[PDB]
């Protein structure tokens, strides 16, 4: 409804938008990033609707640098902005510094958009709500692999293990039963499929859900269909 | 602060535009105005009853011109009204401007009625709440026009706007003839204000315009005080 | 300078009870001859017309701007635009880039609308409006066309007269101009008719 | 109807279903909070303006509780109402003479100055985002032809010259008091003036004034410059009014 | 300095243009195309200076073909002439002038063939005939000799050789090769290059 | 300018407005598309013929660029809106990159600029969803679907407007290897799924067809006949069959 | 404020956008509007509301406008809207002629306004046009036309069509009267003129204009009182045959 | 109601609800302490994991050399709020070539932050801040609240519980000026334990100090960086 305004604060002190953005990220498809010494691996159940939809053309996860991608769970239109925005700071960071930027400062970047949404004393291009979408950046830089989670808040922070989504309680649960610290990349990628296949409800193939992973000596890499069935086998 | 950026006038599920049906109610509330076009002129005609005698009648006008050429008056609120005035007085110098030519009546009429209009979609605003009448005289032909709260305009031979504006639109009927010539017009005028009006009427009471070839100008008490006596 | 870039001439004058305007032809740029067919008068009403000489781009710009203008006016008012009405939007348009101005001279030529007077002017190139009552002139041979004008013009003639006089004027006048010529188109303009003509005329 | 109301009428200025502009009516009624009166009364070659003064607190700079103001060197105002909307009106109105002065090189015109001040206030009538000043003003001066000039303009954009007129609690019962003295006859002298506000303010509040109760400026064409009366001129208008 | 010519018939309108890009003095291309193809029937021939012909004319051929997509149907070549030039005169007095000279060629199913001259001011001109660069001086009397207005497309082309090996003879530059178009009711045709060894 | 917050969440994490023109779209006469191995068809539901209306000036297919062509369901003038945009992209896309678009890229810059109109001030959203389809430079045949929210999807085959979900069951049962193996029985699964929806034969239907390499191309009513006269006997003669 | 605003251009929980949905009831209630498409020209014929004794008339008509040498319209809603229309109509004809120096063709034309329109639908929060159009043209692409645009910024062209008061009952009419292919400028005029009859005539209540072209040239006219109570009495004597054969 | 959502309408109790909301907004966040001797100044931040497989969130930054904060309440709000300190240290670098002293900045936070307050279609910024720094006026603890006001303090603390490290800090400030930095992380220590339950304890990996003295530019201390201050801390009553 319309008789409050969107930056209106909550007597339990909590912004109202930015609530409602969270409630709706808990009806995304489910995502789960696991973060290991030897890289990151992100996951995504990409939750197809009718077999007359062709499943390549659903992109949960995205590269936004060679060394850096992102799952996405919630209002996935709303993430379009919000990658592009990763994609040109670290272009933007690549040709001031000639470097690359850290998963850590592209996650910054990007949460610094989260509340910048009003109404009044605002330019034509403002947003009018906050972005519905919660984002997990895995990358690999300096300090090794790293898994950084931002919410529709602003919030951010570095993360071992983390699930997203509608499913995010059980598959939390199961990532805490199941993660430590010294598990290899393809440990976590078992473990991660393993869970998905848990809490998604139809049956779990290489056509309906999607892995990527970040390595420090790949880039970030998309698995195709004949290493989903691969790693979908030993299952 | 910034002004609103919404308009305050939006149709209701009948169709209708109330904000400029309460603006014209409040032009019905108005004090009576007649306009009257001869064949070789127009009357404009109102009453100007003032609340006390302390009142400077003399101070304030409700017949203004426009042009050499234009003069109007209203029915309604007198501040809306000025500004009106204050408005069509410019529009008619910027015609003059461009054209190096005094700008027609109904040219003037369309501009005004423009502006109006504008105040009844425009964010943050009310319509005025006045009616008009504009008389003019150009191409050797004089004019009459109404123009109302939403905008819309009328070419009038003769009619009468403000309180009882109805009884005397039926008298005008009675009366009215084409061929009547500018001083049968004028008393005819006063006799349509002297249907509505309360008390007797004096050259302070009742304030006249009239245009012809020479021009519009406001009527002087002692004009208006020969016609009336003719009238009784 | 810059109006002698594309050269040209036209001249508009008054007879009895009609008007005639007349352009030459060339478009060339500096010495070079493009066309011997370019436009320099236009029509603005039934009886109404205005010749430009000038820069040939800034002749097309005003008038294509100038029938915007009458043409909006036109539809706005109901009515057909008077000489003396024409004189002021043309001025008030040159003067609009009194900074930057339009390189063009128009001259305008026509009858009432209502009464059918003859009417022409002349306008230099910010808008400054001279109205005459024998005849005007504008384009890079004006002292050859004001000799010529002086000499010939006479007042109250007849159509043909006033055909003769304004023909032999242009003529001559351009005979005696490098950048301007290649054919000569005169209007006369009555109030029953108009009558164009274009003349023989030397094409070097 | 009767005191109808459609949407948010009572709220901003937008018409009652009657045509009226509720908000402007309740400005009106606001005039009223200060719980003063002024009066004014033009004479055959003065203008005068009377106000009520009230310090009820001892501890007040009696000298910068006023409520008249020079506008001009020739032109002054008596404000009632909410004062600091008066104050930032006497500004306007300054500024307003001032750039008249500036602009067309002779000093603005009583009538003039009150028109410009009431397009204003009728602005204020019209565009929802903004309040009405709670405020009227009154205005004398000396035109060289029109003679003495009393203008008043108040909220709803409206202003008349008059030939005396009152303004605040006691409005109507000053101009009933003062229609029956211009009635009788209206061939004032400077004091007769004088005397005809002092007396509408005193019948009309009912006190005799001590010289501290009230404020008279004055304007003369003798003296066209605006000039606030002091305490003993006050008290000599007083005691020669009580003789009488 | 670019040449272009074009050369109007009864049914069919045919240019050319010299296929050289030279920076300084060296050729860097000598299959240069200097003809843009507004619409079926409508040819767009631009030269002047470094970038602004390129950006020009691909705006032009830009608006013209978004006319087509909203439309329905194409600008005729009229029409197309007076929208370029509009354009060219606006940006005559602005911050971004553009120095093109262009000959706009066309046909249009009820006007027949059509070719326009516009030099770098925005003028407009409708010509039987036109040539642009300072080959136009060594050109325009070769036809004004032995142009009809009813002379037939074979004739035509050997004018414009006529024209071309004069270049050859007298032209101080290097002008070897041109590329020859024409337009008809059945659209642009691309002509052989007419070369010179 | 006007800068209310028209688009916003709800206590349930919906935004209202969206699902709002959502229901627009579901209001709108049902559009068909359908992706075949050499051929693109389009077909919408021509609702309620009127015999005076001038039926060019009213046709919900339209094109986009030479490669790409669309259909729309819901509010008619904001696809206009959206068409005219798209156009003008194609040809800044043609000026910039000197090739064609991809119908992925018309797609995404059309769902772009739907979501930026679910997130900006003062602005309601697209009341429109589209079926764009059309040939990649490549010659793979492309069928993608936009909605107001900003989602765009690949599709084998789709419908939207009223009647969407009957008329997707529809083409589940039916869209197989065999029955797009021909531009005929493309077609011919085009009008099959509109006649499921449809009040009455081919009267009420409109159909394009987009050929590899070649522009669009609007099948007329003579055509349309005569492929439903086709369809109509191969039904009789089927359900002979099975009787 | 957020309090007073009226929210003008969002949707309802049903997708409809209340604000065209009643500037289309306004519409409903105007003066009565006609189009009618002939192979030899367009007709529109419009009921005059403005009927009373002591109106003058001083303009070229009431409710029919000229748009450009090739083109007219009649508007049937709220009159000062219709103006403020016609004014943008009159200025996107004329820069379409600046710069291409040829007259606009009508359907750009409305298609232009129509955006307007429809951009008055989608934001800023303002009130949309209480207006509805006809438009007749002619034009070198398609000959003669005639459109209908509406409040939404929807358009459509027609063969023959009604707006205003009483139009379903008009477009009955037409629908069983109209001959596809087969309509004269004079069998046009009598079909509009039976069809004001029903929907409601007199030759001053009624204002008809005709759009033809003569010698490559448009011509638009609107017919004066004379016609107009001709073709009324010829109406009226057809009838009394038909009337009498039965 | 109808006075609780807007920060320009004033309650007839003459309140503003919406700034007593973002008040909440910081006291719901993660307790942080703050506290001084003659010589140092020291922040202590508890800081929360959501997950117990993510990182705890960083609740003290840096500013300036001279300046380090500490955060409680919305983290975007402190990070737009650190960016504009960061920004006005810098243009005091720039064009006076000295430090910015710590209570200019205060007041320069302070404008900004209220700003919003009376301003329609705003909101208040929602984050408490603790702020430690060093000029020549020696060390400096400062807390900055949504309502724009700051406070001038011996030691202070924010966030949930804080009233339990308040109660310490009164209890023992008399004994923070002539306190060693050891003596004076301790102290904060033992204050910012009392805001935690029992069942909770501080530790190396939920514990983050930041401390600023003359000779010692502003350092941020983290993970087993905390084991030397934690090394002497006693055991909880």
């Amino acid at each position: 409804e319309y008789d409050r305004g969107v930056n209106t604060f909550s007597p339990e002190g909590r912004l109202f938008q930015v609530e409602y953005a969270i409630e709706a990220i808990k009806l995304g498809s489910t995502a789960i990033g696991i973060q290991t010494s030897e890289g990151v691996c992100l996951a995504v159940e990409k939750r197809i609707t009718s077999p007359l939809m062709e499943p390549s053309s659903i992109e949960k996860i995205v590269e936004i640098d060679a060394h850096i991608g992102c799952a996405m769970s919630g209002l996935i239109a709303d993430a379009k902005t919000l990658i592009d925005k990763a994609r040109v700071e670290t272009q933007n960071h690549w040709f001031t510094y000639n470097e690359t930027m850290t998963v850590e400062s592209v996650t910054q970047a990007v949460s610094n958009l989260a509340l910048q949404f009003g109404e009044e004393d605002a330019d034509p291009g403002a947003m009018s709500r906050p972005f519905g979408v919660a984002l997990l950046f895995g990358g690999v830089d300096e300090k090794g692999p790293q898994l950084f989670h931002m919410d529709p808040s602003g919030t951010f922070v570095q993360c071992d293990a983390r699930a997203i989504g509608s499913a995010s309680e059980g598959a939390q649960s199961s990532l805490q039963e199941v993660y430590h610290k010294s598990m290899t990349l393809k440990e976590a990628i078992k473990s991660s499929l393993i869970i998905l296949k848990q809490v998604m409800e139809e049956k779990l193939n290489a056509t309906n859900i999607e892995l990527a992973t970040v390595q420090p000596g790949q880039n970030f890499h998309m698995f195709t269909k004949e290493e989903l069935e691969e790693v979908i086998k030993d299952i | 602060e910034r002004g609103y950026s919404f308009s305050l006038t939006t149709f209701s599920p009948s169709g209708k535009l109330v904000q400029i049906e309460y603006a014209l109610a409040a032009v019905a509330g108005g004090a009576p105005s007649v306009g009257i076009k001869a064949a070789n002129g127009v009357v404009l005609a109102t009453e100007k009853k003032q609340k006390s005698i302390l009142y400077d009648e003399r101070s304030v006008h409700k017949v203004e011109p426009i042009t050499k050429h234009i003069g109007l008056v209203y029915s309604g609120m007198g501040p809306d009204y000025r500004v009106l005035v204050h408005r069509a007085r410019k529009l008619a110098q910027q015609y003059y401007l461009v054209y190096q030519e005094p700008i027609p009546t109904a040219q003037l009429v369309q501009r005004v009625a423009s502006v109006m209009q504008e105040y009844t979609q425009s964010g943050g605003v009310r319509p005025f709440g006045v009616s008009l009448l504009i008389c003019g005289w150009n191409e050797g032909r004089p004019y009459l026009f109404q123009s109302d709260p939403s905008g819309a305009y009328f070419a009038w031979k003769a009619t009468a706007m403000g309180k009882n504006y109805v009884n005397g639109k039926t008298f005008l009927e009675k009366r009215y003839n084409e061929d009547l010539e500018l001083e049968d017009a004028i008393h005819t005028a006063i006799l349509t204000l002297k249907e509505s009006f309360e008390g007797q009427m004096t050259e302070d009471n009742i304030e006249v315009g009239i245009c012809n070839e020479a021009g519009f100008r406001r009527l002087t008490p002692t004009e208006v005080k020969d016609y009336l006596a003719a009238i009784a | 300078s810059i109006m002698s870039y594309n050269g040209g001439a036209v001249m508009a004058m008054k007879g009895k009870n009609c008007v005639a305007i007349a352009a030459d032809r060339r478009f060339g740029i500096q010495a070079q001859m493009v066309t011997t067919d370019f436009q320099k008068i236009f029509p603005m009403g039934d009886r109404l017309y205005i010749g430009l000489a000038g820069l040939a781009t800034d002749v097309q710009t005003v008038a294509q701007r100038l029938k915007f203008r009458l043409n909006l006016y036109e539809l706005k008012e109901g009515r057909q635009i008077k000489p003396y009405t024409l004189m002021s939007m043309v001025a008030n348009l040159l003067y609009e880039k009194r900074f930057g101005p339009y390189y063009t001279e128009p001259v305008i030529a026509g009858l009432d609308p209502k009464t059918f007077k003859p009417f022409i002017c002349s306008l230099d190139l910010i808008g400054c409006p001279m109205v005459t009552d024998d005849f005007v002139v504008s384009g890079t041979c004006a002292e050859q066309m004001y000799g010529m004008c002086e000499s010939l013009w006479e007042p109250n003639m007849d159509p043909d007269h006033l055909f003769e006089t304004i023909s032999q004027a242009m003529l001559n006048a351009v005979d005696r101009d490098a950048v301007s010529g290649m054919g000569v188109i005169v209007h006369i303009i009555e109030k029953d008719k108009i009558t164009t003509r274009t003349l023989k005329a030397r094409m070097d | 109807s009767r005191g109808s109301s459609a949407g948010f009428d009572r709220h901003i200025t937008i018409f009652s279903p009657e045509g009226r502009l509720y908000q402007v009516e309740y400005a009106f009624k606001a005039i009223n909070q200060g719980g003063l009166t002024s009066v004014a009364v033009r004479g055959k070659d003065c203008a005068v303006i009377v106000t009520q003064k009230k310090v009820p607190d001892k501890l007040l700079d009696s000298s910068t509780v006023t409520h008249l103001f020079k506008i001009t060197e020739n032109i002054g105002c008596v404000m009632t109402g909410m004062t600091a909307d008066s104050r930032s009106q006497v500004q306007r109105a300054r500024y307003e003479a001032a750039n008249w002065k500036y602009k067309y090189g002779y000093e603005i015109p009583v009538d003039m100055l009150c028109k410009r001040i009431a397009d204003i206030s009728q602005v204020y009538t019209q565009n929802a985002e903004m309040r009405p000043l709670g405020c009227c003003m009154i205005l004398i001066g000396i035109d060289e032809e029109q003679g003495p000039q009393v203008y008043k303009c108040d909220p709803a954009g409206y202003y008349c010259g008059f030939k005396a007129t009152a303004a605040g609690v006691k409005q109507t019962e000053s101009t009933s008091f003062l229609e029956k003295k211009v009635k009788k006859k209206f061939d004032w002298t400077f004091e007769q003036t004088v005397e005809t506000a002092i007396t509408c303010l005193s019948t009309v509040l009912s006190i005799d004034f001590k010289p501290s109760e009230i404020e008279v400026g004055v304007v003369t064409v003798e003296n066209p410059k605006f000039r606030i009366l002091t305490e003993a001129e006050i008290d000599a208008h007083l005691v020669a009014l009580a003789e009488r | 300095m670019e040449y272009l010519i074009g050369i109007q018939g009864p049914d069919y309108v045919l240019v050319a243009s010299d296929r050289v890009a030279a920076s300084n003095i060296v050729q860097m291309k000598d299959d240069h195309d200097k003809m843009f193809k507004m619409s079926e029937k409508i040819l767009l021939l631009c030269v002047g200076e470094a970038g602004d012909t390129v950006q020009f004319a691909e705006y032009i051929q830009k608006n013209v073909q978004l006319y087509k997509m909203r439309n329905g149907y194409e600008l005729s070549p009229t029409a197309a002439a007076n929208f370029t030039r509009r354009n060219l005169a606006d940006c005559l007095r602005s911050r971004t002038p553009y120095h093109v000279n262009l000959l706009l060629a066309g046909y249009d199913e009820h006007e027949g063939p059509a070719l326009y001259y516009m030099d770098y001011l925005a003028a407009l001109a409708k010509a039987p005939f036109a040539a642009h660069g300072y080959g136009a001086f060594l050109t325009l009397s070769i036809l004004d000799r032995y142009y009809t207005p009813t002379i037939s497309r074979e004739r035509a082309v050997e004018l414009l050789r006529k024209c071309l090996e004069e270049l050859q003879k007298r032209f101080i530059l290097n002008l070897p090769t041109f590329s020859v178009r024409i337009i008809d009711k059945n659209g642009i045709h691309d002509l052989d290059n007419i070369s010179f060894p | 300018s006007y800068d209310r917050a028209i688009t916003v969440f709800s206590p349930d994490g919906h935004l209202f407005q969206v699902e709002y023109a959502q229901e627009a779209v579901k209001k709108g006469s049902t559009a068909v598309g359908v992706r075949g191995r050499d051929i693109v068809v389009l077909g919408v539901e021509k609702k309620s013929v009127a015999k005076l209306q001038d039926e060019r000036t009213v046709r919900k297919i339209c094109a986009l660029d030479d490669n790409v062509c669309m259909a729309f369901a819901g509010l008619t003038a904001d696809a206009r809106i959206v068409i005219n945009r798209a156009r003008v992209e194609c040809q800044s896309h043609r000026l910039t990159v000197e090739d064609p678009v991809t119908v992925e890229y018309i797609t995404r810059y059309i769902a772009s600029l739907k979501q930026r109109y679910t997130q900006s001030n003062g602005r309601r959203p697209f009341g429109i969803s589209a079926l764009i389809v059309g040939f990649d430079f490549d010659g793979t045949p492309r069928l993608y679907q936009t909605d107001p929210s900003g989602t765009y999807h690949a599709w084998k085959a789709n419908a939207i407007g009223r009647g969407a979900k009957s008329v997707r069951e529809f083409l589940e049962k039916n869209y197989t290897d065999e029955a797009i193996e021909t531009d005929d029985l493309t077609i011919k699964l085009v009008i099959k799924a509109l006649l499921e929806v449809v009040q009455s034969g081919g009267k009420n239907i409109e159909l394009a067809v987009m050929r590899r390499d070649q522009s669009l191309k609007i099948l007329n009513p003579e055509e349309i006949e005569k492929y439903v006269a086709e369809i109509e006997k191969e039904k009789e003669e089927n359900e002979k069959k099975k009787q | 404020s957020r309090r007073y605003d009226s929210r003008t251009t969002i949707f309802s929980p049903e997708g409809r956008l209340y604000q065209v949905e009643y500037a289309m009831e306004a519409i409903g209630h105007a003066g009565t509007c006609l189009g009618i498409l002939a192979n030899d020209g367009v007709l529109l014929a419009a009921e005059r509301r403005n009927i009373h004794k002591l109106l003058d008339e001083v303009f070229f008509s009431e409710k029919i406008y000229k748009l450009n040498e090739d083109m007219a319209c009649s508007v049937a809603g709220i009159t000062s809207d219709a103006n403020v229309l016609t004014n943008e109509l009159r200025l996107i004809a004329q820069r379409y002629l600046l710069q291409y120096q040829e007259p606009i063709p009508c359907e750009q034309l409305v298609t232009a306004l129509c955006d307007i329109k429809q951009a008055y639908t989608q934001f800023g929060g303002k009130r949309p046009f209480g207006v509805s159009l006809l438009y007749i043209g002619w034009d070198k692409h398609y000959g003669f036309q005639l459109y209908q645009s509406d409040p939404s910024g929807n358009y459509g062209g027609w063969k023959a069509t009604c707006i205003g008061n009483n139009s379903a009952a008009a477009v009955s009419m037409l629908k069983q009267d109209y001959k596809e292919g087969e309509m004269t400028l004079k069998s046009a005029l009598a079909l509009a003129i039976k069809v004001l009859n029903k929907t409601m005539l007199s030759a001053e209540k009624v204002e008809i204009a005709t759009l033809t072209r003569e010698n490559g040239k448009t011509v638009i006219r609107v017919l004066k009182q004379k016609e107009v109570e001709q073709l009324i009495k010829k109406h009226e004597e057809e009838e009394a045959k038909a009337e009498r054969e039965k | 109601n109808q006075y609780d959502n807007d920060v320009t309408v004033w309650s007839p109790q003459g309140r503003i609800h919406q700034i007593e909301y973002a008040m909440e907004a910081v006291k719901q966040g993660s307790a942080t302490v703050g506290l001084k001797s003659k010589t140092h100044a020291v922040l202590v931040a508890l800081k929360r994991a959501q997950s117990e497989l993510a990182a705890h969130q960083k609740k003290i930054l840096h500013v300036d050399n001279h300046i380090g904060i500490s955060i409680a309440g919305l983290t975007a709000d402190a990070r737009l709020l650190c960016n504009f300190m960061r920004q006005e240290c810098l243009d005091s670098r720039f064009v006076f070539d000295r430090p910015l002293p710590v209570s200019r900045l205060v007041s320069l936070i302070g404008s900004k932050t209220q700003i919003p307050t009376q301003r329609y279609g705003r909101r208040p910024y929602g984050v408490g801040l603790l702020i430690a720094g060093y000029d020549d006026m020696g060390p400096h603890i400062f807390q900055t609240c949504p309502s724009a006001n700051y406070f001038d303090c011996r030691a202070m603390s924010i966030g949930a519980r804080s009233q339990s490290a308040r109660t310490y800090l009164e209890r023992h400030m008399s004994e923070f000026m002539e306190c060693n930095l050891n003596e004076l992380v301790k102290h904060g220590l033992r204050a910012l334990r009392e805001t935690l339950p029992a069942e909770q304890d501080l530790t190396t990996k939920n514990v983050s100090i930041g401390i600023v003295g003359k000779d010692l530019e502003f350092t941020i201390y983290d993970d087993d960086d905390v084991s030397p201050f934690l090394e002497g801390l006693e055991e909880r009553p």
